[PDB]
Order: C-alpha cells, then sequence, then structure tokens
C-alpha cells in the first residue's frame, strides 16, 4: 500500500545519518585481518 | 601556538591588560549541530598569518584515532 | 693456503644463538607483511 | 615553509577530532580550534559578534597573596 497515502513517514536525514554510517563500520571491519589481544596486567601472586 | 594563531600577545598579571594584546578578530563560533550533539570551539578569522588546524570526524573513535594517524 | 689439521671451532653457540634471532626477528616482519601497498589491510 | 624555502620543518600544525561523523565531515579549519568549552550558564558565550581576544594569565580570584 501507499506509504504516502498513510501516516507513515520517517526525516530523509535518518535515511542517511545511518545509511551512511552503517558503510564506515562495514569498511573499517572488513580491512581487518589480524586482532592481536595482549593480556591486561595481571594480579602481582609473586611467589615471594 | 594559540598566541601566533590569534595574533594576541599573552597579558601576565593584570596591571598590564592593555589593549594592544587585543587578538584583533571577526567572529568566535561554538556549534553543536551534526552527530554529536558536543561542539566544539571555532576562531575566524584572525589578520595573522603561520597557524593552520584541521578537525577530524568519525564513529567509533577507531576512525579518528586513524584518520589522524593517516 | 688451507689443509685438514686447522682447526675446530672453540665453541659452537656463537653459531645458533645468531641463527636464532635470524628467526625472531624475520617473523615479526613476516606476519606484518599484509599491509604493504593499497591492497594491504590493517 | 613557503617563500621561507626548504627546511627541516616541525608541525605545529594541530588536528583535533571530534567522534562525531565520518571521515569526510573533517575540514580544515581557517583559523584556530581550541578543545576547550565556552564557559556555559555556569556562568552566563559566543562569540562576540567582531571579536577581540585575550591571552589572560595567571589567577583570577579574590586577591590572595
Ligand atoms: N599505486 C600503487 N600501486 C601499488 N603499490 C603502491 C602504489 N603506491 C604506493 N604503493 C606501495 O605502498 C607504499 C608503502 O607504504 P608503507 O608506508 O610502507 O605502508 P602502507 O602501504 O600501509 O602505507 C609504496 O612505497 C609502495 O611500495
Amino acid at each position: 500500500v501507499d506509504e504516502i497515502h498513510a501516516g507513515v513517514l520517517e526525516p530523509t536525514i535518518s535515511k542517511v545519518k545511518s545509511l551512511k554510517s552503517a558503510l564506515e563500520a562495514c569498511v573499517a571491519i572488513l580491512r581487518i585481518d589480524t586482532m592481536i589481544t595482549v593480556d591486561p596486567e595481571p594480579p602481582k601472586e609473586d611467589p615471594h | 601556538h594559540i598566541a601566533i594563531s590569534t595574533n594576541g600577545r599573552i597579558v601576565p598579571r593584570f596591571q598590564d591588560l592593555s589593549k594592544d594584546k587585543l587578538g584583533t578578530c571577526s567572529r568566535i563560533y561554538e556549534q553543536e549541530f551534526g552527530t554529536t550533539k558536543d561542539r566544539m570551539l571555532i576562531i575566524e578569522q584572525s589578520k595573522e598569518t603561520k597557524t593552520v588546524t584541521c578537525f577530524v570526524r568519525g564513529s567509533n573513535k577507531m576512525i579518528v584515532d586513524e584518520a589522524e594517524r593517516a | 693456503i688451507i689443509v685438514k689439521d686447522q682447526g675446530n671451532k672453540k665453541r659452537q653457540h656463537g653459531l645458533e644463538a645468531k641463527k636464532s634471532h635470524i628467526l625472531a626477528a624475520r617473523s615479526v616482519a613476516s606476519i606484518i607483511k599484509t599491509s604493504l601497498g593499497p591492497r594491504g589491510l590493517d | 615553509m613557503d617563500k621561507d624555502r626548504k627546511d627541516v620543518d616541525f608541525d605545529l600544525i594541530k588536528m583535533q577530532g571530534r567522534v562525531g561523523g565520518s571521515i569526510s565531515d573533517s575540514k580544515l579549519i581557517n583559523g584556530v580550534i581550541l578543545d576547550k568549552d565556552f564557559s556555559h550558564p555556569q556562568m552566563p558565550k559566543e562569540g562576540s559578534d567582531g571579536v577581540k581576544l585575550a591571552i589572560l594569565t595567571c589567577p583570577f580570584e579574590p586577591p590572595k597573596p
């Protein structure tokens, strides 16, 4: 059914800012091929 | 940096605050539009020369610390 | 001139302890080799 | 370094990034930018119509020794 004939309507801005950022996120991860993940700082747990 | 930019000399102590060290400019900007609502102070324009600045933008903060790197 | 008599090596640790880093170093510059040129990745 | 000839050059250029937006949003500023926000209604702001700045220095509180 024709949407304009209906109350339904979303601001153009929303359909843009969301379409655009959805891409950058995607891209940024595409460029990824290796994730070096170094451990944090452990408790001293010193035997001495 | 702030000095050589806005052409305004630094003012130390209270007695001196003279009309000499005034930074001859035409407009100060404090905008908050565009995601995110967070704002940044923009200053233009100053008669002096030799200082240039650029504001980076990107989501996740990953793209900032990388567009900056790039 | 050179012949049979001479003359051993006093220690061999030198040799291998050199072939060591040559590797440990290589590996780094190896797994990083993917981010060179326009078709490199982060 | 233009009209100054070739030289070893250190960057006085300042690039500050706001986490909001996409790559393209970023732009050169014809002037200066500062990370610190205004005084906000602390307090009463930008931008004084025509402006005249001041690099005020030292304390500003009630005269204390
Ligand atoms: N048009 C091109 N086609 C293929 N490779 C290129 C091209 N332009 C530059 N490169 C390669 O990429 C460069 C090296 O970049 P480098 O600082 O080592 O890491 P990165 O590639 O991530 O910037 C070049 O010197 C070159 O070997």
